């Protein structure tokens, strides 16, 4: 029933995906042993979207795990919820990529992807009706960015009509932990613009900032950050699994949110986020929820939207509420901040309502926005790229195994063109 | 940011009244491990989401047919 | 008569018709479960013999009344007259799950203890003091002014509210579902107090 | 003998048909299971048909491509009422795209829908017409409704069609690409519908607020109001009264020209259970509240235009003598103005049955009510603002690739725009004096 | 063929009114009988005062 | 000080729907105040109405400002705890040897402080009286008691009060009446007992026995026929205000002592349309029907049947004029003069026509049964 399959690659995808399947299993009332122990009948009506039922009555997720090393796959198997994943869905090499884009995309990626493409193909035709794909990986790494983008290309030529989503962890220079980020960041971005239908960029610095200020947690960990990302992921497909007043699936998001084919990079956010020690001292109302979700410091990207103008935004409300407030608040925030919304498109905000909120919460909102302020990520990456490519430093590894500087020039050129056109409509008037 | 610093491990009490002492106390009270359990595993659910009010309401479409007026069953005349 | 293997023959006949209508990717338990929920309008969770006969008629397995009574009687062990289709559907799921020594079929044949609502009550009761468990037993006895051994719907709400637990509607439904198995309208507090205290 | 067939396509159509059929069942005393305890005139024959022994089944058909709303209808309290194969459910949602529901995925459901409607018509013997409830600013609503209208208009011919559409509000709306689908649906319905009623959402929000003192309105209240309007309009077809009006006396009184059949509705009295019994509720004042501009269910100001024809359907204990005095006072009033070539502009229908009230609702139990369907030249404002919205975003060809890539030809936008402009010009010309 | 049912229905509603007036008249005389009884007694009670 | 808060529920007539309020009761100075669930507005604020403490209980009906309210349940733990103690039920039974002492038995029960929730008089047949007292069988007391029970009319009762299961017995006295005279002379049996098997009344011993008897006697599924005649008799109704004022014991004995044989009496709760049709003989008739009809449904009432050689006028002689103010002057020793207070609450009500007494008693014991 318009079910979606999940593909997770690299170290980020494995860690984010593992935390993601914990939230969904909790939401659907599935124990780590795979046996249903839920509460309401609503939890089984659309369980086929994310799970497959095996003989014997246990439900197994339809996920594929990717890596060039067994370093992270053994830990997730040994960790909690690690028995859900089918062992035939684990595919890995024995060499690793070593933070090299070409190794995961030309030499080792090419030889290994033949096996995994068989697993995805078997998973897709087994189910009745596909709805699309969703991808979790990293662009600043070797195996995630290298092999990950190759499979996007491979599956795109086989399923040209199905939608496809990505949750991309693009690097930020403030959290400097790799010296070769600008090279393989641009290459992945160049390949991602012709194939991916929806891209949602994520930054660690933005995630770290939210934990310190909003949650007021003295010292966080990847476990906390992985949960925030997983929260946004489940909120996007909320109306695809539960009854509501205004249902909206993945395709309905793209139609409302993508004006032009090359403008499909988004920045997301989640609300409400509240510290443990101050939860009972504030009220949960739609005016409060809408106030935080437009806060410039609440989104998962370091870019400030107040430095650009929104083209289109979408809000996916959850829980029990009245549509009058939802429609009135969207109009209210669109009028008092008319300088932040581009004029030549009227009513550029979409709203949707789903009756079932996440467990333990009354109301929640997932915000997905398409603003010109995302050019800062590409502008800043390009600046570091040309500063390092000028001296041809750190270059012989790529060129020594079938890579050429020509498509380095091509990748930088196309991304620079994307930046120019993306902020062109900021200055455009009717 | 100079957190941790001059407040090491402790159980119960207000602490040393420096930095983030207040927020950590309620976190410590609700779950034993108020600051980054060393590598008593930590569950990210309560630290991020918060207190859970578990309840699953109706879909508002199974709300049309059900509606009852107690007065209409009176014997009248 | 129909005490002998004729009783189990109808199950095989009934199982085949369930399998024929079984949707792809689904077990036989869900297929027959939706049939029973379709008929009962109270949504209580239990059905009588008249509803049970109608549900079988939907699948096409219509027999004479004397055969239908035995099928109802076999599963209605307590002879209360109200069967739970939760146990009925689970029984047929294991029948179609096949026989395999390597894999267990789990499934459900009896309503489980709810679990976390009981555990939360036990943890909260420990905060009041050493005699908190006395108060819960004392409250039930004093609220039950008539000494009958059971409490009603609203009375159970008051006893929990008197202690100081503001449980939500869903939590009451789960707790009341297991303890009042066939919906007599009353719950035996003696069983409830035993489970919350422990072993 | 006399029956209507109601078509419910789209999320809004189904979510309002829920309230419509709830109200019909409660009004005719039919239990949700289908049996009528009664305790016998055949006043239900319009909406329900007997099975020969016991239950009554509606003459209803439900269409949608996403199974979400259909499944919950099959699951809820009305599971035993509707015919199991009369709730048609598709596979993939149209996803807010007009071209999707009209060219590629909506072409595989019209065959089934036409087969079911043909079976229903064959079962019927004295079919009066069709009632269509659909959403305009959506994908599967506009496109599939347009395709169904095109099919029916050639398949059946002269049978009357009445539509209750939901136009986008000037400022309060959900989708962003809604101007395209709205314009295309207007071009489709202009030639194939005989009566259209505007039912935008923001106006009803103001009605509920200002009347019922409710600060948290929801779609349920709006659907209940729409169902009340439908029942008040169709009561005279099935209940006894002094002056009876059927649907062919409706068009003949309300459609001056073939291309002018767009109308908007008003309802009164709409009062809570607290303020109802301190107020007079006379016939003279409910007809004033009906003509009050703020009480109409479409966000339009009648004071900027003229009136061409008004239909007034009274139900309750109304006396024909008082209606004449109230109409005379209304005509004497100078704020409300008519067109010169329309000396008489009122058609009156009276029904004996008092309005029915649903338990747990917001409206009180009253003894008199009136619903007024009026044709006016002021409706051109909504088309004007929709055209203004369309041209502003079509200059840079925004979201066009979503439509061309599915099979829509780009040249249809220009045709729809020209048709809307011609309709506006036709409305402008009629309003002038002679 | 439905005219048979209409005729019987009119017969019943015609007869109920016919039987209603007889019942009302029989109860109306008790209204007058009790009024005279209490009326005389008040005169007796007043005279005793 | 301390506050008692209930939930009340009033049925409107002009509006079909029914409403609900709080009816806060400041017991420090006995003042009434009502607040409503919906629309959050104070209804009636801090005004005294002289509402007594004893009438506050679940299911009670109290009238304020011409709109009568019905308590349905409590609203908080503090209010619930105070009044949940007074909920005990017990089965009081009057044996057919103390038939002439019914009024005296009832009165001292009333001054004991207990409350009679329900009451009815009937004759237990041979078979059901044998099933009753079923725990005895082998004892020789069983056969004698079974033969005694089916002798004549019996009065059954259900008492509600604090510690009623044992407070009933301690005034009831020792089970043997002979030893009662020297141990506790002031007791039911000490005053009205002859011997062991002919003791005055019967009481409940265990709560399980209380359940067994109460469902045997006052439940809907009961096989006890309301044994009553319908010839040579009139009906008299004890108005609710007498029940509230606690004189019902002082009226039954006074009626019995005048030579009138009572055949059946039962407890009734009736609504306004039902009470309206009872006085249909008084509809547009002299006595200003509205107030007397409204008051009759303002609470619990006792309905009695009186049998005598000349039932109608002879009983009407001892009832007196329907106005107690004029009765007191001229007929000082009549029921209405001694018990009635004003025109609308004139104590007892008796039919006052020779021929309509047969249907008057038939309405309560056949039509309304
Ligand atoms: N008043 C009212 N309007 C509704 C309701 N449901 C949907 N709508 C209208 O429908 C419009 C959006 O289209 P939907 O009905 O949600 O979806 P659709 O028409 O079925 O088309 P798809 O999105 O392709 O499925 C909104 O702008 C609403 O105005 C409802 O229950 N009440
Ligand atoms: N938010 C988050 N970021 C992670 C996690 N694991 C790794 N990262 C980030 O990913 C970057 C390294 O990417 P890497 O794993 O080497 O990519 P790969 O080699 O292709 O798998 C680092 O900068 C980390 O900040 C995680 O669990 N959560
Ligand atoms: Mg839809």
């Amino acid at each position: 029933m318009r079910e979606i399959v999940h593909i997770q690659g690299g170290q980020c995808g494995n860690q984010i995906g593992a935390k993601f399947w914990e939230v969904i299993s909790d939401e659907h009332g599935i124990d780590p042993t795979g046996t249903y122990h839920g509460d309401s009948d609503l939890q089984l009506e659309r369980i086929n979207v994310y799970y497959n039922e095996a003989t014997g009555g246990r439900y197994v997720p339809r996920a594929i795990l990717m890596d060039l090393e067994p370093g992270t796959m053994d830990s997730v198997r040994a960790g909690p919820f690690g028995q859900l994943f089918r062992p035939d869905n684990f595919v890995f090499g024995q060499t690793g990529a070593g933070n090299n884009w070409a190794k995961g995309h030309y030499t080792e990626g090419a030889e290994l992807i033949d096996s995994v493409l068989d697993v995805v193909r078997k998973e897709a035709e087994g189910c009745d009706c596909l709805q699309g794909f969703q991808i979790t990986h990293s662009l600043g790494g070797g195996t995630g960015s290298g092999m990950g983008t190759l499979l996007i290309s491979k599956v795109r030529e086989e399923y040209p009509d199905r939608i496809m989503e990505t949750f991309s962890v693009v690097p930020s220079p403030k959290v400097s932990d790799t010296v070769v980020e600008p090279y393989n960041a641009t290459l992945s971005v160049h390949q991602l613009v012709e194939n991916a239908d929806e891209c949602m960029v994520i930054d660690n610095e933005a995630l770290y900032d939210i934990c310190f200020r909003t949650l007021k947690l003295t010292t966080p960990t990847y476990g906390d950050l992985n949960h925030l990302v997983s929260a946004a992921m489940s909120g996007v497909t909320c109306c695809l699994r539960f009854p509501g007043q205004l249902n909206s699936d993945l395709r309905k998001l793209a139609v409302n949110l993508i004006p032009f084919p090359r403008l499909h990079f988004f920045m997301i956010g989640f609300a409400p986020l509240t510290s443990r020690g101050s939860q009972q001292y504030r009220a949960l109302t739609v005016p409060e929820l809408t106030q935080q979700m437009f806060d410039a410091k609440n989104m998962m990207c370091a870019a400030d939207p107040r430095h650009g103008r929104y083209l289109t935004a979408s809000a996916l409300f959850r829980g029990r509420m009245s549509t009058k407030e939802v429609d009135e608040q969207m109009l209210n925030v669109q009028n008092k901040n008319s300088s932040y919304f581009v004029e030549w498109i009227p009513n550029n905000i979409k709203s949707s309502i789903c009756d079932i909120p996440p467990k333990g919460l009354k109301m929640a909102v997932t915000f997905v926005g398409n603003s010109t302020a995302i050019q800062e990520m590409f502008k800043r990456v390009a600046e570091q790229f040309t500063a390092m490519f000028r001296r041809k430093a750190f270059l012989h590894w790529y060129t020594g195994e079938g890579m050429d500087e020509m498509e380095f020039t091509e990748a930088e050129s196309n991304m620079n063109d994307l930046v120019s056109e993306y902020q062109q409509y900021q200055d455009a008037t009717a | 940011t100079t957190l941790e610093s001059y407040n090491k491990q402790l159980q119960k009490g207000q602490g040393t009244l420096i930095g983030n002492w207040w927020e950590e106390r309620e976190l410590r009270d609700v779950t034993g491990i108020g600051r980054s359990a060393h590598n008593s595993v930590n569950d990210t659910n309560e630290r991020t989401m918060g207190k859970k009010f578990n309840h699953i309401p109706n879909t508002t479409n199974s709300e049309y047919g059900k509606g009852f007026n107690k007065a209409d069953q009176l014997p009248r005349t | 008569y129909v005490s002998p293997e004729r009783l189990n023959d109808l199950e095989l006949i009934l199982y085949e018709k369930i399998r024929q209508k079984t949707l792809p990717g689904e077990d036989e338990g869900r297929t027959v479960y939706r049939a029973f929920k379709y008929f009962d309008i109270a949504e209580k969770g239990v059905i009588d013999i008249s509803q049970f006969k109608a549900a079988l008629e939907k699948f096409g397995c219509v027999f004479d009344d004397k055969e239908i009574h035995a099928l109802f009687s076999k599963f209605d062990v307590n002879r209360s007259g109200k069967i739970c289709y939760d146990e009925f559907c689970g029984n047929f799921a294991r029948l179609g799950s096949g026989n395999n020594p390597n894999v267990n079929p789990v499934f459900k044949l009896a309503r489980e203890v709810p679990s976390p609502i009981i555990n939360k009550l036990n943890a909260d009761l420990k905060k009041q003091g050493p005699f908190a468990f006395r108060s819960l037993s004392k409250a039930c006895q004093k609220a039950d002014t008539f000494l009958n051994g059971s409490l009603s719907h609203d009375e159970f709400k008051w006893v929990i509210k008197e202690i100081g637990f503001s449980l939500t509607k869903t939590e009451f439904d789960n707790l009341f579902k297991f303890f009042d198995k066939n919906y007599e309208g009353k719950v035996i507090y003696s069983v409830f107090i035993d489970l919350v205290r422990g072993q | 003998m006399r029956e209507v067939i109601s078509i419910h396509v789209g999320q809004g159509g189904i979510q309002v048909g829920n309230a419509c059929w709830e109200l019909f069942c409660l009004e005719h005393g039919i239990q949700p299971d289908g049996q009528m305890p009664s305790d016998g005139d055949d006043a239900f024959n319009t909406f329900f048909s007997e099975t020969g022994a016991g239950k009554h089944v509606p003459r209803a058909v439900f269409l949608d491509l996403e199974p979400t709303v259909i499944d919950e209808v099959r699951t809820g309290t009305y599971r035993q009422l509707f015919h199991p194969e009369q709730l048609i459910s598709g596979k993939e949602d149209a996803a807010n795209n007009f071209a999707r529901g009209h060219y590629t995925i909506g072409k595989e459901i019209v065959d089934l829908c036409l087969d079911r409607i043909r079976k229903l018509a064959d079962n019927c013997t004295g079919l009066q017409g069709f009632l269509v409830f659909n959403s305009v600013g959506g994908g599967t609503g506009s496109g599939l409704g347009s395709l169904l209208l095109e099919r029916l208009s050639v398949d059946y011919g002269k049978k009357s069609k009445l539509g209750f559409t939901i136009y986008p509000s000037p400022q309060v709306s959900t989708a962003v690409v809604e101007p395209y689908n709205s314009i295309l649906s207007t071009h489709s319905l202009l030639e194939h519908t005989d009566v259209a009623v505007m039912l935008d959402n923001e106006a009803i929000y103001d009605i509920c607020r200002r009347n019922l003192d409710i600060e948290r309105p929801t779609y349920t209240n709006l659907n209940r109001l729409i169902a009340q309007v439908i029942s008040s309009l169709t009561a005279s077809l099935r209940f006894d009264g002094a002056l009876n009006v059927d649907i062919t006396e409706f068009q003949t009184n309300l459609v001056p020209y073939p291309r002018i059949h767009f109308m908007l509705s008003s309802y009164a009295p709409i009062i809570s259970a607290e303020k109802a019994y301190h107020e007079q509720l006379s016939v003279a004042e409910i007809t004033n509240s009906a003509f009050e501009p703020a009480n109409m269910m479409a966000k339009c100001d009648p004071r900027h235009g003229k009136y061409m024809a008004c239909s007034m359907m009274y139900r309750g204990d109304v006396v024909p003598k008082d209606v004449n005095a109230s109409i005379a006072t209304i005509k004497t009033k100078r704020t409300i103005q008519f067109v010169d070539w329309c000396p008489t502009g009122f058609k009156v229908g009276i029904n004996y049955q008092p309005p029915t009230v649903v338990p747990g609702g917001d409206l009180a139990k009253v003894m008199r009510a009136v619903c007024m369907i009026s044709n006016s030249t002021a409706i051109a404002e909504v088309f004007s603002r929709l055209d203004h919205k369309f041209d502003l975003m079509y200059a840079k060809r925004a979201f066009v690739h979503w439509y061309v890539g599915e099979g829509m030809e780009e040249g249809e936008f220009s045709e729809a725009r020209e048709d809307l402009a011609a309709l506006e010009k036709d409305y402008e010309e009629v309003g002038i004096e002679t | 063929n439905r005219g048979k049912a209409v005729n019987e229905g009119n017969y019943i509603k015609q007869r109920l009114a016919e039987l209603r007036v007889r019942s009302q008249r029989a109860l109306n005389e008790r209204r007058q009988k009790l009024a005279t009884l209490l009326g005389r007694e008040h005169e007796q009670y007043k005279q005793e005062i | 000080d301390i506050r008692y808060i209930f939930i009340v529920e009033w049925f409107d007539t002009a509006a079909s729907l029914i409403r609900t309020y709080y009816l806060t009761y400041f017991t420090q100075d006995k003042t009434i105040e009502m607040y409503d669930l919906k629309n959050k507005k104070v209804f009636l604020k801090r005004c005294e109405y002289a509402i007594k403490d004893s009438d506050l209980y679940i299911g009670s009906i109290l009238n304020v400002y011409s709109r009568q309210l019905k308590i349905v349940d409590f609203a908080d733990v503090f209010t619930r705890s105070k009044f949940q103690n007074i909920k005990e039920k017990t089965f009081a039974m009057i044996k057919p040897d103390a038939y002439i002492h019914i009024g005296k038995i009832i009165s001292i029960i009333e001054r004991s402080g207990l409350q009679i929730s329900n009451l009815k008089m009937t004759k237990m047949s041979q078979e059901d009286a044998r099933e009753f007292y079923g725990e005895h069988k082998g004892k020789p007391f069983y056969d004698g008691l079974v033969n005694f029970m089916s002798s004549d009319l019996i009065v059954g009762m259900e008492l509600v009060g604090d510690n009623a299961i044992k407070r009933w017995r301690e005034l009831l006295g020792p089970t043997n009446t002979l030893v009662a005279r020297e141990q506790a002379p002031n007791s039911i049996r000490g005053l009205f007992g002859t011997d062991g098997t002919r003791n005055a009344c019967h009481g409940s011993d265990s709560p399980g026995s209380a359940f067994r008897e109460l469902n045997f006697f006052f439940a809907k599924t009961s096989k006890l026929k309301t044994q009553a005649f319908f010839n040579q008799c009139t009906c008299c109704v004890i108005k609710p205000h007498i029940v509230k004022q606690n004189q019902v014991g002082e009226v039954i004995d006074m009626i019995l002592s005048e030579g009138f044989e009572i055949s059946a009496l039962q407890t009734f709760f009736l609504d306004r349309p039902t009470a309206e049709e009872f006085y249909e003989v008084y509809k547009g008739v002299l006595p200003e029907f509205n107030a007397i009809a409204e008051h009759l449904t303002s609470g619990m009432c006792y309905a009695l049947e009186v049998r005598q050689e000349n039932a109608v006028k002879s009983f009407r002689d001892i009832a007196g004029p329907h106005d107690p103010e004029i009765a007191k002057v001229i007929r000082p020793n009549t029921i209405r003069a001694r018990f009635g207070i004003d025109r609308v609450k004139n104590g007892i009500h008796c039919t006052d026509l020779e021929d309509d007494g047969v249907l008057e008693v038939e309405y309560f014991f056949n039509a309304l049964q």
